[PDB]
């Protein structure tokens, strides 16, 4: 369960409940990936000879910084007349064949 | 007369600007062509494996070449350049960071 | 918290003049500027005379 | 006028246009004055002759 | 356009500043019988005591002295923020030595 908020005012932006631990389609144009070993406690049971996992009980905060840097081309002889272009990022991780 | 002269100058400048824009897109298209060409060879080598007569060693032998092709595709993803501006490596739209 | 210094490991830049006089521009090599990657969080306003 | 980033060229164009307009207005005024003086030239000579 | 790095714009700005200086020189260079024409020496003659007040002449001025009263209500300023900095992997780590 993930909730995202602003870092200076606090307006709620989005919440989600995921299974594969990928936050998709709440922040415009970004997909966010988080590790699977975040805030989980491990213990061992010798009387039953099995491992057991549990929740930590406290929340965890991570802060993210993001800045725009689209493609603007002048096409006219006056103001406002510009063209915007973008090139999406491509690698093994984006293509989803990393593993 | 002065207004018309200024408009003529602006028109000629924009006329050049168009082609200076188009060259970059041509370069990106070439790079994407090469990457797509490699992906199909990866697919065929993947689909060859699966007919079960092969032991558990030549499969690792195939895995070696698959990994090496993958690092090649990562290199070609990270190697594109034009006027000290990297295109395919997510450097044209956004810029992110975290702690 | 809830102020201009909510994030650690960042630089905060302010100027002591107001209005359009307070706009700052950065010039340099592409790699250094990209690494710095400044952003705008407050823009100035003019005064009333 | 500054051109360091991709944000000031538009204002530069606007300022240049209005500066050209001001120069054109000044030249029109001076041309008007010189034409009026040229017209008032010849009456003096005609009156001299008469 | 964006095909130029942050140095081409400065290279342009240098000679633009040169042209500005040249146009100021030609504005202040006109002369006829030791009487300057364009530098506001044919319409008005102005002076002030404080060193933060400027005057531009367009048309006929009247006469005399004047006293000014000034009241100001302020605005705001510009505030910028940088990115996050992180340590490399080769560093970090404590140990016990005998020197």
């Amino acid at each position: 369960t993930i909730k995202v908020t602003d870092a200076h005012t606090g307006k709620f932006i989005g919440s989600d409940s995921v299974n594969d631990s990928t936050l998709r389609g709440v922040i415009q144009g970004v997909d966010v990936k988080i590790d699977s070993d975040v805030g989980v406690s491990i213990s061992w049971n010798s009387t039953k000879k099995t491992m057991e996992f549990s929740a930590t009980g406290e929340s965890e905060d991570i802060k993210l910084h993001l800045v725009d840097n689209a493609m603007e081309m002048q096409i006219g002889a006056n103001e406002g007349q510009t063209i915007l272009a973008n090139i999406p990022q491509v690698d093994t991780t984006s293509l989803g064949i990393d593993d | 007369s002065e207004k018309l002269r200024g408009q003529i100058s602006g028109l000629k400048r924009a006329s050049l600007n168009a082609q200076d824009g188009i060259s970059l897109l041509q370069t990106a298209e070439g790079g994407l062509q090469n990457i797509q060409d490699m992906l199909q060879r990866m697919r065929e080598l993947a689909v060859q494996a699966g007919n079960g007569v092969y032991t558990t060693n030549d499969r690792a032998e195939i895995q070696k070449e698959v990994d090496q092709l993958k690092e090649e595709i990562n290199r070609i993803a990270s190697s594109t350049e034009f006027n000290t501006k990297k295109l395919l490596n997510g450097d044209s739209t956004a810029l992110w960071s975290s702690d | 918290d809830s102020s201009n210094e909510a994030l650690a490991g960042t630089f905060v830049i302010q100027t002591a003049r107001l209005g359009d006089d307070s706009k700052l521009s950065f010039i340099g090599d592409q790699n250094l500027i990209n690494a710095l990657s400044l952003a705008t969080i407050q823009e100035g306003e003019n005064s009333e005379t | 006028i500054l051109m360091v980033d991709q944000e000031l060229a538009q204002e530069s164009i606007t300022k240049l246009d209005k500066a050209l307009e001001t120069v054109s207005g000044v030249r029109a005024t001076i041309g008007a004055q010189i034409n009026r003086l040229e017209y008032t030239m010849t009456g003096l000579d005609t009156t001299r002759e008469n | 356009n964006g095909v130029y790095t942050t140095n081409d714009r400065a290279e342009i700005q240098k000679e633009v500043d040169q042209l500005k200086e040249e146009i100021n020189r030609i504005a202040s260079s006109t002369e006829f019988n030791t009487k300057k024409l364009l530098n506001g020496d044919s319409t008005a003659l102005w002076s002030s005591d404080s060193s933060d007040l400027d005057v531009v002449i367009k048309s006929a001025v009247a006469e005399g002295n004047y006293n000014l009263n000034v009241t100001v209500d302020p605005g705001k300023n510009f505030v910028y923020k940088s990115d996050v900095m992180t340590l490399n992997e080769d560093a970090i780590g404590a140990e016990i030595v005998t020197a």
